[PDB]
């Protein structure tokens, strides 16, 4: 079953015990509920809106500025609660070829930012998601090496090594990362 | 596992509750969504599932269920589209995009909202001792 | 060309498996074989494999002469048929059915009312539907194991069939013939044991049920299976020669050109064509009693032409006929030698396996000789394909002579020809691979 | 159009008649 | 006479089948050739007895 | 007319001789009627009762055929014994005596029930089954599972026993159970657990699960995923050793060691190699076991399983010096199975004759020959798996531009183990005083597996370097795989 808000016009299923696509298909409905209670013209348009992308663009640089402060910490709740918003408060219609790219380049200065800091595991997650969503490149095999290598994972970390040489060989990077990862795990066994 | 039975029961609701408007409109978009996902995934794997027939390590029926699905997803868009035009006049031509652009942002959306539960099963897979702020303790 | 919608069984999709395949093969087999030993309701063929009184009177004939005349009319190029679309195809195949449904017809017709059973029609249209069905239901049975569900052909498998059958039937017939000495089984191993059971007496014994001039008996089962492991070792002679791809690089493979190249048949053309001759010749002499030159050509008497072209053509039986008059024995050696490998040439000349259309082939695919260049390929097959050819013909001949001298249980042409389609199966099965 | 066991089928039952069809005159002549 | 000496020549370049390829060969062969042959002398001799108690 | 015979003088004859003709030939066939394992021992030694009970409950003709002939011809001795006269040698009874109907309601009995109903039930059985070995509705619910499978989920033991539990042939076996209690079963094996009372239920199904594994493999290759790969090969090397997949498993998989020790005492361990460092007493001591006669039983064990090594990879077409546009080359390994006590012995060492291809037509026209020549694998060491299973080495191949699985895995099983052999034990890791230069070490004794894996596909239209990934796991130990490499040079 579900239960239909009258105030807040939101759809909950007031069964005890629900499946998992059925929730997400509550959730996705509501999202799509909430987002046209906020747009008014009845036939919107898949051209992104503008405000909201002012506010993210706002919050990305008030976090970027961090850095030229030198706070590391600071700079990375603000470039989360920006990444935060432009998942949440961006409507599911809005064009996905613009959508995309501006995740894509938030989504790397966070993942530099988290990298830098200390957090490797968050950093390994990011850089999974972002390959396995379309895009490789030379310059993400590297930090996913690095990342492996940090907390101890080489099979993992030469298969990725060997998939970056296999795209661009010139690099001068992968291979003193390939030749580190050989080293460790001639360690490793013997 | 759909949510085209989820815009019924929404129907169902309306006819009896007085719920708002906005809401068909929401399961519409998300069958509609739904319907574009398996229709781009049939065709995707219309190829694989011919050659593992072919090579006849799938069986006799399952071919058969399958080029029956292929004409029933087109048939469930089809009354998908009828019924939107039903809802709101001149709304045809608009809603084949809409449908086509939310399909990606919610595939997206997912895909994204996955990764939170996807951190713990690695450290529980290779045995991290993570403290707080992420670090690692050994 | 016309719209029809006949029974027809559809391929399978997907390839059988071979352990199907051949429980198929063997359960309509089984059919087949208890469809020709049921005789009629109402009722008061070597060659074509029938027999007459039972539901399997017309056999395979119209199946067979429906091919036959559509071979024929293919090869005398009068369909144009293109092998670029693949719907004159199934116009031919339809085609086939359709000619061969008509047959049936006419050929059930004209038995019903001009055959033995009686002009007196309940009776009579039962017993013609007795054949049709049997007719369809054989017919049906071939295109079935035809289409895929089988090893091969069902012509060729039933013919092989029916040739095994007599073959263990000249051996090991139960059936029993008093003729004033006493009851003497029909079969050789059979009459054998008996003999050496109830005579007692085991050197004479022996040598009675051995020789046995009148019935079979073991020698000619030794004989017929020394020529049928003869013939199994020659079916492995093949001269396979190196050949490379040029189109796709790096695929190599051989190609076999058999001892056997021919499919058999023109030994069959060589014994119906001197089969007719010696009818002729008889019918012509028993007409013209004395003639300058039918006195010359042929003279027939005690039946057996004796002095005479027909004398000198007819097979020798045993070997005194051998020892007799060496003569005849070498003209008739050289003759059935000479006309069988004439007919192997001109059999692979017509049936488009010429070393010319082998060329072409080999152009087309891009094949070419390992060592050799592209230029030579069709001066090299010249050197191969004519002599091979000529000499499996002159050994499928030998073969047939030894087979009639030594006097074999069955014709040494029956006994390659299922030879011939065991091994096909064999072959196949090998190079598929399976159990 | 038609399967293997549809063919096998109506052999056997071709077979199956043409005995009964015997047997029943065999019988009907012996018994009457 | 050239027919002969191309015949034998022909021979000495064929592939004779060796003892252990043939062995295979003539034991599938057999196998195959005696399962039909006893099927059809089987059909054969039990529809006699079978058409004189029906016919 | 036939005459049947009606004073027993002939039919007797008849059933003597069909009935020699088949003792004859039973009678004369009775008449005349490379690989060393050394775990084949040591198997029996640790498997526990419980399963060896299971494993354990899970010519005459010839005889009476001779006193048949022996009475039928005492019988015929015993006997007394113009126109054609044919006849019958079956008996006058047989026709012509009251059970005259019963042979032919016999005959329609036999034409009518149990000839169609037989042949429907074959087909039937023949038909619900795949090529592959398994049921239809097993397969129809793999497939259905993958494609419903959100590239979101990461892919790990659990899953994949979860879809296994939905197989329809654990039904068949025990149509009483669920499969919630199938993966209650198969969780219990592999974490080490007992059932209690469906013991005999839970080792069914684990030695049932191999030809399913394979078949979620191959389905799983034909979608081209090559996560869902990895994870099935993962999983079936934890059912077969029954361990729960850890980052220290080779040496879990030891058949007597202490978690509670091992775990909770180092922290560095993880390989096989890195255990073979320490000396023969501080293995002991680190593993915690103190039993010098029960040590050398791990210490043989953990000496003994195959761990692989390149010496050379590339590809190779059958014919030809180079790889061209449109050609079809295949894979060649030269691979040395080595063991984790043996240093590494350098690549230079080798004469370059065993790693080189015979130039023969003969040889270039099947390079599959020469691999077939090789001697199978010997058992596995599984305690713990029901049956007695063989090694197996599943090598699949993906590309590189997109991560794809590009074709069916092949597995193979013909391999050799000599550089295993206890002959070899001069060549250990801690004596570091370069056993290249000993008295014993022969470069030409050291033996050299190959692979060779059909690629299946042409090479591109183009021309340029086009990188592959071949990954060949083991299925039985948890050893060292290989993760390598290669871009074909498309040159023309």
């Amino acid at each position: 079953t579900l239960e239909y808000n009258a105030n807040s016009k939101l759809i909950t299923a007031s069964d005890a015990v629900v499946a998992l696509s059925t929730e997400t298909n509550i959730d996705q409905i509501n999202v799509l509920t909430t987002s046209l209670i906020g747009e008014t013209n009845p036939n919107f348009t898949p051209q992104p809106n503008e405000a909201l992308s002012k506010m993210i663009k706002g919050l990305f640089e008030s976090g970027m500025k961090n850095l030229q402060q030198k706070k590391l910490n600071e700079a990375l709740k603000n470039v989360s609660l920006a990444i935060e918003m432009a998942q949440r408060k961006r409507a599911p219609w809005e064009a996905f070829a613009i959508q995309l790219p501006e995740l894509h380049f938030m989504l790397r200065s966070k993942i530099d930012l988290c990298l830098i800091l200390g957090k490797h595991l968050e950093a390994l997650q990011d850089l999974d998601f972002l390959l396995g969503t379309g895009l490789i490149q030379p310059d993400v095999f590297v930090r996913k090496a690095d990342c492996l290598l940090k907390l101890r994972q080489w099979e993992e970390a030469r298969a990725t090594c060997e998939r970056g040489l296999a795209l661009a060989p010139e690099d001068m990077k992968l291979r003193a990362l390939l030749i580190e990862t050989a080293r460790n795990l001639a360690e490793y066994n013997g | 596992n759909d949510a085209h039975d989820l815009y019924f029961q929404i129907k169902e609701m309306s006819e009896n509750e007085k719920i708002h408007e906005k809401v068909l409109k929401a399961a519409l978009l998300n069958r509609g969504a739904e319907s574009v996902r398996r229709s781009l995934k049939l065709k995707e794997l219309a190829p694989q599932i011919n050659l593992l027939y072919k090579n006849g390590s799938i069986g006799e029926d399952y071919w058969k269920r399958f080029e029956t699905e292929v004409k029933l997803i087109e048939l469930e868009f089809k009354d998908t589209l009828q019924e939107a035009e039903r809802l709101q006049p001149g709304w045809v031509q608009l809603f084949v995009m809409v449908c086509k652009e939310i399909c990606f942002n919610q595939a997206l959306s997912r895909r994204y909202q996955s990764i939170l539960k996807r951190k713990e099963v690695c450290i529980k897979e290779w045995e991290l001792k993570i403290n707080n702020d992420g670090r690692l303790v050994n | 060309p016309f719209e029809s919608f006949l029974p027809e069984v559809i391929a399978p999709e997907r390839k059988v498996p071979y352990n199907q395949k051949l429980i198929w093969t063997g359960v309509s087999l089984l059919i087949f074989l208890i469809l020709g030993q049921i005789p009629l309701y109402g009722i008061v063929r070597a060659m074509l494999a029938s027999n007459r009184g039972t539901l399997l009177e017309l056999g395979v004939s119209p199946i067979i002469t429906s091919s036959l005349i559509f071979q024929f009319l293919q090869g005398t190029q009068l369909l144009q048929i293109r092998p670029e679309s693949k719907q004159d195809r199934e116009l031919f195949q339809i085609a086939q059915k359709v000619c061969a449904i008509i047959l049936i017809l006419g050929q059930a017709l004209v038995v019903v009312m001009t055959g033995n059973y009686g002009a007196p029609l309940p009776i009579c249209l039962l017993l013609i539907f007795q054949l049709m069905f049997a007719s369809l239901i054989v017919m049906l049975l071939d295109e079935l194991l035809s289409k895929g569900y089988g090893l091969g052909s069902g012509i060729s498998l039933f013919i092989a069939t029916n040739i095994a059958e007599q073959i263990f039937w000249r051996a090991f017939a139960p059936t029993t013939v008093n003729s004033g000495r006493g009851k003497e089984f029909e079969g050789a191993v059979i009459a054998f044991f008996h003999l050496l059971a109830v005579r007692k007496d085991k050197k004479r014994a022996l040598v009675e049920a051995f020789y046995r001039t009148n019935l079979p008996n073991m020698f000619q089962v030794l004989m017929t299976v020394a020529i049928f492991l003869f013939v199994l070792y020659l079916q492995g002679f093949r001269y396979e020669l190196p050949i490379r791809s040029t189109k796709v690089r790096g695929q190599i493979g051989i190609y076999p050109i058999k001892l056997f190249y021919t499919s058999n048949t023109p030994i069959i053309l060589q014994s119906a064509l001197t089969s007719n001759i010696f009818l002729i010749s008889q019918i012509l002499f028993q007409k013209y009693p004395t003639n300058p030159l039918i006195r010359l050509i042929g003279v027939w008497g005690i039946q057996m032409a004796l002095s005479g072209l027909a004398y000198y053509i007819q097979p020798l039986m045993s070997l005194s006929e051998a020892l007799l008059d060496p003569i005849k024995t070498i003209v008739y050696i050289t003759f059935v030698l000479g006309s069988c490998a004439v007919f192997s040439k001109t059999w692979i000349e017509i049936s488009g396996t010429s070393p010319r259309d082998i060329a072409k082939q080999f152009k087309d695919q891009g094949m070419v000789i390992n060592g050799k260049r592209e230029t030579s390929i069709y001066r090299e097959l010249k050197k191969i394909i004519p002599t091979a050819a000529a000499f499996g013909g002159a050994t499928i001949g030998a073969l047939s002579v030894g087979s009639d001298l030594l006097g074999t249980l069955g014709s040494g042409a029956s006994i390659l020809l299922a030879t011939t389609t065991i091994y096909g199966y064999y072959e196949a099965a090998a190079k598929e691979g399976g159990f | 159009r038609v399967d293997p066991l549809v063919v096998l089928f109506l052999a056997v039952g071709f077979i199956f008649s043409v005995v009964a069809l015997h047997v029943i005159s065999k019988v009907a002549g012996k018994l009457f | 006479v050239e027919f002969v000496r191309e015949g034998t020549q022909f021979l000495a370049k064929c592939k004779k089948p060796d003892l252990k390829e043939y062995t295979k060969i003539v034991k599938a062969v057999g196998i195959g050739f005696i399962a039909v042959g006893i099927i059809g002398y089987a059909i054969k001799l039990i529809h006699i007895p079978i058409r004189y108690v029906i016919v | 007319n036939y005459e049947y015979d009606e004073a027993s003088e002939t039919w007797p004859s008849f059933i003597l001789t069909g009935l020699l003709m088949v003792v004859g030939p039973m009678t004369l066939l009775q008449i005349y009627q490379f690989n060393e394992e050394v775990f084949k021992n040591l198997n029996e030694e640790y498997t526990s009762d419980e399963i060896k009970q299971f494993r354990r409950k899970f010519n005459i003709i010839i005889i009476v055929g001779w006193i048949l002939v022996a009475i039928l011809l005492q019988r015929i001795n015993s006997n007394d014994a113009q126109s054609t006269s044919h006849g019958i040698a079956l008996p006058r009874f047989l026709v012509d005596g009251s059970a005259s109907p019963l042979l032919v309601v016999c005959y329609v009995a036999l034409l009518g029930l149990i000839l169609p109903y037989f042949v429907s039930r074959w087909w039937a059985r023949t038909q619900s089954y795949t090529k592959k070995g398994i049921h239809n509705v097993t397969a129809s619910n793999f497939v259905s599972n993958l494609v419903n499978y959100k590239p979101s989920e990461i892919v790990t033991t659990d899953l994949i026993l979860h879809w296994l539990s939905f197989a329809h042939e654990f039904k068949q076996f025990f149509p009483d159970l669920q499969p919630t209690d199938f993966e209650k079963l198969l969780q219990d094996h592999i974490n080490r657990r007992d059932s209690g009372k469906l013991n005999n239920a839970k080792f069914r199904i684990v030695a049932k699960c191999h030809s399913l594994l394979h078949g979620l493999l191959d389905i799983a290759c034909g979608f081209r995923n090559l996560d869902i790969a990895l994870g099935a090969i993962n999983t079936f090397k934890c059912i077969v050793q029954a361990v729960p997949l850890t980052p220290n498993c080779q040496i879990l998989q030891l058949p007597n060691v202490d978690k509670e020790h091992f775990i909770t005492k180092t922290g560095d361990i993880h390989t096989l190699g890195k255990l073979f460092t320490l000396e023969d007493a501080k293995i002991g001591e680190v593993l915690g076991i103190k039993d010098q006669a029960k040590l050398n039983e791990t210490l043989r064990v953990a000496s003994h399983i195959p761990n692989l090594k390149i010496i050379k990879a590339d590809f190779l077409v059958p014919g030809e010096n180079q790889v061209t546009p449109s050609s079809t080359p295949y894979i060649s390994l030269k691979v040395l199975v080595r063991s984790a006590k043996q240093p590494l012995i350098p690549t230079s060492l080798i004469p370059e004759e065993n790693l080189t291809e015979p130039q023969d037509f003969e040889s270039q026209r099947d390079p599959f020959a020469m691999m077939s020549k090789q001697p199978l694998v010997p058992y596995s060491f599984a305690p713990f798996f029901p049956t007695k299973r063989r090694g197996s080495w599943c090598c699949l191949v993906s590309s590189q531009k997109d991560g794809k699985i590009l074709q069916t895995p092949i597995i193979i099983e013909k391999l050799s183990y000599k550089n295993l052999n206890d002959d070899k034990d001069f060549f250990d890791k801690r004596i570091k005083m370069d056993l290249t230069k000993h008295e014993k070490f022969d470069i030409n004794d050291w033996e050299i597996g190959t692979i060779k894996i059909p690629l299946g596909q042409p090479a591109p239209e183009t021309v340029g370097d086009f990188f592959f990934r071949v990954i060949v796991k083991s299925t039985d130990y948890f050893t060292t795989d290989l993760d390598i490499t290669m871009n074909m040079k498309v040159r023309d």
